[PDB]
Formats: structure tokens, sequence, C-alpha cells
């Protein structure tokens, strides 16, 4: 069975760097499409990122365009977060998910993955002064 | 390319029929792209409920039942109990140069 | 020397999920290009690789598996889900890699008043591993109990048919699923690409 597992989080300061992640166990991991997602408490959790099986394909919201890296490195079967540029708006709760891999489609397109599976535990994002 | 249009909240006896309606645009659901609905106890990991617009993964054991219109999806919990308490987001893609959508959040409510 | 897949596809008769059916088609030349050239095709998942590729780099075998479901969860049939077809029908591995098409056959499969002749395995002892058309007939039980063979308490037809009727909706119509499942060994290949 899958376990997905979030670390990193903390109390920041708006502004500053900063480096989440989330590590993966109980399927091909290498070969998945996954997400990361925000959570304000109280409010509707978003959307944040999208990163292609490979890595090679990227997508991040609007909201949180440039500011934000997505990484993952296959090998070490894992996914990360780096932060630039924070704001206290965005200090919610972080969830690495997995879905369906994202299908490449018909004339060559790829496609994200539509809807997600399983969810990691959650790490805290407090940006905070 | 709106966020899916939701109820606050809805309420139904224990173990009857109830709906949750979810609307969104053009771009939003009526282009073609399907909608899923997610679970989520409060201050808890959210958990998927009912990714084809109409299937059941495992452990949705039945009572989860959803449909398709031309621009307006729906799932009938039929039959509810105080372990379907949670908030539901209705996530669809989006064509509006956009990712995938979430619902604003919505609240069962059993009968006190 | 073409690859008959445009066979399967166009074939007059498919089969149920539950016993879909396999087609160990090899040592012929694929047109993928006819494949995703299609205006039918409603659906197109391809996983592991862009149908793109597939025209230009070839495999050591292939197999294309086929059968029937309502149209809504064709993308059930997908890499690692878990769900009714999924679990008890066909589970792709969560390592798969290949492609999923289906389309609607309204006009094939549809009949006006009553249809029943597809079948989907309704519960199982425990879950379905990747590839195997188990055509198990035995009366499934849940419980202490001697089944006996007769329906009654718990002990239950494992299958169950469906509903294609033409005047119901566009996610209930029957939509005719051919998967196509790759793979690659220490051995020799078998299909390839052209000019």
């Amino acid at each position: 069975q899958v376990q997905l597992v979030e670390s990193g989080g903390g109390v920041v300061q708006p502004g500053r760097s900063l480096r989440l992640s989330c590590a993966a166990s109980g399927f091909t991991f290498s070969r998945y499409a996954m997400q990361w997602v925000r959570q304000a408490p109280g409010k509707g959790l978003e959307w944040v990122a999208v990163i292609s099986y490979d890595g090679n394909n990227r997508y991040y919201a609007d909201s949180v365009k440039g500011r934000f890296t997505i990484s993952r490195d296959n090998s070490k079967n894992t996914l990360y977060l780096q932060m630039n540029s924070l704001r206290a708006e965005d200090t919610a709760v972080y969830y690495c998910a997995r879905g369906p891999p994202g299908y490449y489609d018909s004339s060559g397109y790829y496609q994200t993955p539509e809807y997600f599976q399983h969810w990691g535990q959650g790490t805290l994002v407090t940006v905070s002064s | 390319q709106s966020v899916l249009t939701q109820p606050p909240s809805v309420s139904g006896a224990p173990g009857q029929r109830v709906t949750i309606s979810c609307t969104g645009s053009s771009s939003n659901i009526g282009v073609g792209y399907d909608v899923h609905w997610y679970q989520q106890f409060p201050g808890t990991v959210p958990k998927l409920l009912i990714y084809g617009n109409s299937n059941r993964p495992s452990g949705v054991p039945d009572r989860f039942s959803g449909s398709k219109s031309g621009t307006s999806a729906s799932l009938a919990i039929t039959g509810l109990q105080a372990e379907d308490e949670a908030d539901y987001y209705c996530q669809s893609y989006d064509s509006s140069l956009s990712g995938v959508v979430f619902g604003g959040g919505t609240k069962l409510t059993v009968l006190g | 020397n073409l690859c008959p897949f445009g066979e399967v596809f166009n074939a007059t008769r498919f089969a149920s999920v539950y016993a879909w059916n396999r087609k160990r088609i090899s040592n012929c030349v694929a047109d993928y290009s006819v494949l995703y050239n299609s205006a039918s095709f409603s659906t197109f998942k391809c996983y592991g690789v862009s149908p793109t590729k597939l025209n230009d780099l070839c495999f050591t075998n292939v197999y294309a598996d086929s059968f029937v479901i309502r149209g809504d969860e064709v993308r059930q049939i997908a890499p690692g889900q878990t769900g009714k077809i999924a679990d008890y029908n066909y589970k792709l591995p969560d390592d798969f890699t290949g492609c999923v098409i289906a389309w609607n056959s309204n006009n094939l499969d549809s009949k006006v008043g009553g249809n029943y002749n597809y079948l989907y395995r309704l519960f199982r002892k425990s879950n379905l591993k990747p590839f195997e058309r188990d055509i198990s007939t035995e009366i499934y039980q849940a419980g202490s109990t001697p089944c006996n063979g007769v329906e009654g308490f718990n002990c239950y037809f494992p299958l169950q048919s469906y509903g294609f009727q033409p005047t119901n909706g566009v996610g209930y119509q029957p939509y005719r699923v051919v998967v196509l499942s790759f793979e690659l060994l220490h051995a020799p290949a078998t299909v390839c690409g052209p000019k």
C-alpha cells in the first residue's frame, strides 16, 4: 500500500526561502505525476502545483506563478518544494498527493492528472513574522 | 473559468437520499472536462470519494453516486449517516489558463 | 504485414469485461497513426509514452485486450486505481505502460426496450492482480456459511449485467474499450515502424 509523508514545515517569516518535501512509498513513484495542494484553515483547499512523471513538465497556479519552485528526484523517490517571496496569506497546510499518472494525450500534448488518489500526511507552513 | 460554485452546507435525515450540486462555466465543466468529488473530515487528511463522475473507488461502499449534465454535476448521498459528516469538494479541470479547480467547500449536516 | 488492430476495433463482436478478450498480436507493422487520427475516439489515454512516439519507437511485444463497459468509468481503466472494475474485473499494473482507447457505440449495442448482454464481476474474494482473465462463475460468499451453491443469505452470483438502452444518458452508454498493454523482454522484438 502507498504511503506519502511530508516534511520540512514550520513557522517562517514572510519574504525568505524555504524547502518542503514529501517522501513516497508503496508504488512505482518514478513514473507518476505528483501534485502539491494548499489548504488555508477554514478556507477551501486549492491546487498549488503539479509535476510531470519525469519532472519535465511543470505547472503552477497563477497566484503562485514564478515565486515557487517544484522539483523531484526519481532516484531519491521523493518530491520537493522551494519557496521564494513568501506571503502571510500562504500560511496553510500543504499536501503532497498522487493521482492517476498524467496521460499523454492524442496529438502528443501532455495532460496533467485530473484528480488525486492518495495524499501525504501534510505539513504546516506559518508565514508569520 | 470561475470557482466551481457550491452550496455552503446541506442537511438530511440519517439514511435518506440527499444531494449536492456543483455548477461550472463553459470553460469549466461543460467543455467536456469531468468532475470528481473529495471528502475530508475537519482537521484530517482529504480522501477521494468519487473520481469518475459516477464511479466508486474501494472503501467507498455505496450511497455515493455522482452524475453529469451539460454544465452541472451532482452527487447523491443515497442514505447519509454521521460517518459522512465532513466537507466535500467538487474538483474539475479548467481550460481557462488554469489547471484543476477546487469547490468552495460544502458541509453535510445530520439532524441533531 | 499490417497489424490487425483495426480488426479488433472494428470487430463485430466484443466481450464482457469479466471475460475481457486478449490478443497476442505480433510480427506485424503497427499504424498507430491510424489510431490517434481517429475522429471516433472520444477518449484516448496513453501512459508511459506519447502516442506520437509509438509510431517510431517500437516494442518487443504487445497485447491488445478488449471489452465493453458503460462510458463514464472509461478512465477507471487506468494505471493504478481502485474501484469496481479495477478491483474485480480488470486492473492495470501500477507500473503499466500502454494506452486506453474507447468510444460510444449506442448505434451498435443499445437496443430499444431492453438489453442485458454484457457482464461485470460484482464482487470477488480478493483483489485482482494485473492481467488475469478470471472466468470464475461459482457463487461468491462473504462469511462463515456453507454456500451450498444456492443463492440466499450471503452467497451471491458474482456477475452483473448492464442496462444499455438508447434512452439512457452518455455516462451510462456502452463504450467499447480497447487496452493496449506493452511489454519488453530480454528477447527480440515483434512490432516496429514505417518509412
